[PDB]
RNA sequence: GGGAGACUUGAGUGCAGAAGAGGAGAGUGGAAUUCCAUGUGUAGCGGUGAAAUGCGUAGAUAUAUGGAGGAACACCAGUGGCGAAGGCGGCUCUCUGGUCUGUAACUGACGCUGAGGCUCGAAAGCGUGGGGAGCAAACAGGAUUAGAUACCCUGGUAGUCCACGCCGUAAACGAUGAGUGCUAAGUGUUGGAGGGUUUCCGCCCUUCAGUGCUGCAGCAAACGCAUUAAGCACUCCGCCUGGGGA
């Protein structure tokens, strides 16, 4: 659940976080940790690509097995695990020949549950199917675009897709922003929705917390000169004074696609949102 | 114990050993969920008064059980009988 | 649920009464019985019998209607209540309707009319007024 | 006269749809108890059946 | 369930086939409540329900009060035996 | 009133039965509306007291096929049922309360009421997050009109639905607190019980508890109430003391 700090502090005030009731152990698999450098937006030039990144707390890559594609036996949920790098948790599971796994942790999923991949596997959250085995109107996560590559989508903290029909070699998915998309019948996909459902109610508290979470300051266009920013210059606060809003760069920021208008996907996209 | 019946329309389509092998199935599943299957007909073969899933017709088949209320075996026949394409569609009702 | 038995005796006197039905029944109760003895021998009540039966008794009220059925108990009124009782001294016993009327009283002589507590001088429990 | 009560069946299956044909009007309605001459409570189990064998296909809804 | 019941009764029947009794009736509705206190903590919103656990819990606490007024070590042991306060 | 006993009528338990839109949770069925896609098809459709807005030649309405999804549950249906009240109507299952009728085995007054407290409490409203077909404050346009910030018409946001948490008010009404006993009949109907018949179905008689209507005595200012009292009585509680200000 969600626990809301007294008001010792005024930093402290308003904050909260998650009691992290789920979370069954603070000891990761030494077996399947991976180091990871903080690229604080910067990229093999050496250039912010990306900016308001950076700074935080050192984390550890956990790898998580997207692919579900060990068939041969079953997995046994061994914990439930927070994972810095993915707003969603993870489940250590057990493959009964002795293959230690990560996982991302269904909705309701509960330690000693026995999972099982493959087209066989019965319908029960978290086991790992073809999608063409998945029956209409399932609930899901983790989906892969391309047959054997990983799941890709639905993968946040408490999102999920909704199978919706079949088509030619394809299957109709509701994705969790609502758009309607063909994907390949042969992909595979986890049976649930991505636990850790909360995570969205957090309130940050203070700057200091989003400092810890790798966010550096924002500055608002605005408040910048001419030379650094569309926006920036005039004499105290001043309107956007443009035909419309802008990035850094120019491109306008608010209502304007972005999208390839040529994209090989929309063809198979039925109806978008987002 | 409570006695459910439960009547079930199978696709008409369905080959013999298909409904067969369906039938024994879904037995199956209600005996190991904890359930009692006391019988299991093949009730009839009828025209429906509505088209159910685009079909005008079915085969009705009965099942009459009797489980403990707590045990979910009635309610996994639910479960797998929705998920199921074969049968269209399943009425469970207690029988005094 | 029933608080005065002698209220509700009282009652079910004045509503057999007024309807000027011949009988009435009551659940037997010693102070019930003081009562309907009183009204036997002061000649309101035409006759008073006791059934016995294994809850705790019965007694049964014949009324009296004068000639041309003209009711001889004008009305029965309770004094002493539950919520508040009614004590008399002696010099305090009522007369009602000038005499003409009863007062059954309990006292430490028993249950009594107002002129036979008079009589004593004593006082006691004004149980009812009678007329 | 209750039909229910003269045949005097206590059960009324929701599989009787012979017996329940013969409660409901032209188009699926079902008929009234004042008109049918039977009691309330063979009426209420009688709506009950009916609602079923609709539900499971037995019975139209319309027409 | 009527099994249960007649299980209770058996073991805090005052003596041989004695039903009503304030033991045996407190025993009883002790249970249910407890029972029905599991049901109204999975439904917090069965407010019609939960008024009858209500009646129960009132009904019991006026055994228990005669039982408490008649005979004390009647009601110590009873409450002693049922875990009560 | 106090103490020690006794009793079974009140009260409750046991045992055998009855009905029910009582509550909660998760599912699920059909009609319809709207929208989506595509046929057919051409000039309107829609609406009013009359009109116009509006939609339709970017092909509408209509129309057939389906698809989508939201909401409400036609027929049954009934001064019918259930709930303490608010209120509860598609069907299934899970959990669950209460009520009634028998029997008389049990306990043996254990009961009634109940300030203060606590719980529930239509609709609207509020917070968070969902959902959103229809309807619809606000609002837009067309009419009416002296004016029309309305009634009318075309659209339409919140809301109306869900989960959770607040809110605690209604002509929340039977404008009639609860418990108990007593006091003509008649006739409906709900759920049981017994008997006398009846082959069974069924019909006659008795009775328990609801629900109506009619109607004695009595009450009432009158209107009317009348075993479902506003009659006759007792217990406890809430409340009233000219109107306005308020
Ligand atoms: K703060
Ligand atoms: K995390
Ligand atoms: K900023
Ligand atoms: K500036
Ligand atoms: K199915
Ligand atoms: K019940
Ligand atoms: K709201
Ligand atoms: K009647
Ligand atoms: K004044
Ligand atoms: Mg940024
Ligand atoms: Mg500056
Ligand atoms: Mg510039
Ligand atoms: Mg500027
Ligand atoms: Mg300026
Ligand atoms: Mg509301
Ligand atoms: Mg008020
Ligand atoms: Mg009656």
């Amino acid at each position: 659940a969600i626990k809301k700090y007294k008001p010792t502090t005024n930093g402290r005030r308003n904050m909260t976080s998650s009691d992290f009731a789920e979370i069954t152990t603070s000891t990761p698999e030494k077996s399947l940790l991976q180091p990871l450098k903080n690229n604080a937006g910067r990229n093999n030039n050496g250039r912010i690509t990306v900016r308001h990144q950076g700074g935080g707390h050192k984390r550890q890559y956990r790898v998580i097995d997207f692919k579900r594609n060990k068939d041969n036996v079953a997995a046994v949920v061994k914990t439930i695990e927070y994972d810095p790098n993915r707003s969603a948790n993870i489940a250590l599971v057990h493959y009964e020949d002795g293959v230690k796994a990560y996982i991302l942790a269904p909705k309701g999923l509960e330690v000693g549950m026995r999972l099982v991949s493959g087209p066989e596997a019965d319908i029960k959250v978290g086991n790992a199917l073809p999608l063409e085995n998945i029956p209409v109107g399932t609930v899901i996560h983790n989906i892969e675009m391309k047959p054997g590559k990983g799941g890709q989508l639905i993968r946040s903290a408490g999102t999920s897709a909704q199978v919706l029909g079949k088509e030619g070699k394809y299957v109709l998915i509701r994705l969790n922003s609502g758009e309607v998309r063909m994907i390949l019948a042969t992909c595979r996909a986890t049976i649930g929705s991505v636990g850790n459902e909360q995570h969205e109610l957090i309130n940050i508290g203070k700057a200091g917390r989003s400092r810890w979470m790798r966010k550096r300051p924002t500055v608002r266009g605005s408040v910048m000169n001419p030379n650094d920013h569309p926006h920036g210059g005039g004499e105290g606060k001043t309107p956007i004074g443009r035909k419309a809003p802008v990035s850094p760069w120019g491109q306008p920021a608010i209502g304007y696609k972005t999208r390839n208008k040529k994209a090989k996907s929309d063809k198979l996209i039925v109806r978008r949102r987002t | 114990d409570t006695k459910y019946e439960i009547m079930y329309i199978i696709r008409p389509n369905i080959d013999e050993e298909a409904k067969t092998a369906l039938v024994e199935r879904f037995d199956t599943i209600l005996k190991d969920n904890g359930a009692e299957v006391i019988e299991s007909k093949d009730w009839e073969k009828r025209r429906l008064a509505y088209e159910m899933n685009g079909f005008r017709e079915g085969i009705y088949h009965i099942v009459n059980v009797t489980s403990p209320s707590t045990a979910g075996a009635i309610n996994e026949f639910d479960r797998l009988a929705k998920i199921n394409d074969d049968i269209i569609r399943h009425m469970i009702v207690k029988v005094e | 649920v029933m608080t005065d038995p002698i209220a509700d005796f009282l009652t079910r006197i004045r509503n057999a009464n007024m309807v000027k039905h011949e009988t009435l029944e009551v659940p037997a109760s010693k102070i019930k019985r003081d009562i309907a003895e009183i009204l036997k021998r002061e000649g309101f009540i035409r006759d008073v019998e006791y059934i016995e039966d294994d809850k705790q008794g019965v007694i049964r009220v014949f009324l009296k209607y004068g000639k041309n059925e003209e009711r001889v108990i004008t009305n029965l009124k309770r004094i002493s209540k539950p919520g508040l009782r009614a004590y008399v001294k002696a010099d305090e016993v009522p007369k009602v309707l000038n005499g003409l009327g009863i007062a059954i009283i309990s006292t430490s002589e028993g249950v009594i009319t107002d002129k036979e507590a008079r009589a004593k001088n004593i006082g006691g429990e004004v149980i009812a007024y009678v007329w | 006269v209750d039909y229910i009560a003269a045949n005097h069946i206590e059960y009324i299956d929701y599989k009787d749809t012979e017996l329940l044909k013969r409660f409901i009007s032209e188009r699926g309605k079902i008929l009234p108890r004042r008109v049918t001459g039977t009691g309330a409570k063979n009426q209420r189990k009688l709506t009950i059946a009916i609602k079923r064998a609709r539900i499971m296909g037995l019975l139209p809804f319309v027409s | 369930s009527q099994e249960r019941k007649n299980e209770i009764i058996k073991e805090y029947a005052r003596h041989e086939g004695d039903t009503g009794s304030p033991e045996v009736q407190i025993a009883v509705l002790t249970e249910d409540i407890n029972q029905l206190n599991e049901h109204a903590r999975t439904h917090k919103k069965d407010h019609h329900s939960y008024r009858g656990l209500m009646k129960k819990i009132g009904h019991r606490r006026n055994l228990l009060a005669y039982l408490r007024k008649t005979d004390i070590q009647r009601y110590r042991e009873l409450i002693q035996r049922l875990g009560l306060r």
